[PDB]
């Protein structure tokens, strides 16, 4: 049984998957970064002073 | 079809108009870039 154990808990196989999870992790981080990507539209596109008389 | 070859020339005018809002935008989004480089340094 041990050698069954072994062979499923190979170490050359927790390395991998252990691996693959955090490409995969920051894969989506990323991808919901440039989800909020239009508040560079927002700041852009209005500046309006004239609003300072209406302050 | 002469009508839709004056009708397309027409068509043609907004694209290029559009383009010229997008560009403008970029324009000034570079320029913000440049003030704040320079304060930068």
């Amino acid at each position: 049984e041990l050698k069954y154990i072994a062979t499923e808990a190979s170490p050359a196989k927790v390395a991998e998957i252990a691996e693959d999870s955090d490409v995969y992790v920051s894969e989506i981080e990323e991808a919901a970064d440039i989800l909020a990507g239009d508040p560079e539209i927002d700041l852009g596109i209005d500046v309006t002073d004239e609003l300072n008389q209406l302050e | 079809e002469k009508a839709n070859l004056i009708t397309n020339a027409k068509v043609h005018i907004h694209k290029l108009n559009l383009v010229n809002r997008n560009y403008t935008k970029r324009a000034e989004i570079s320029r913000k870039n440049a003030k704040i480089a320079l304060r930068r340094g």
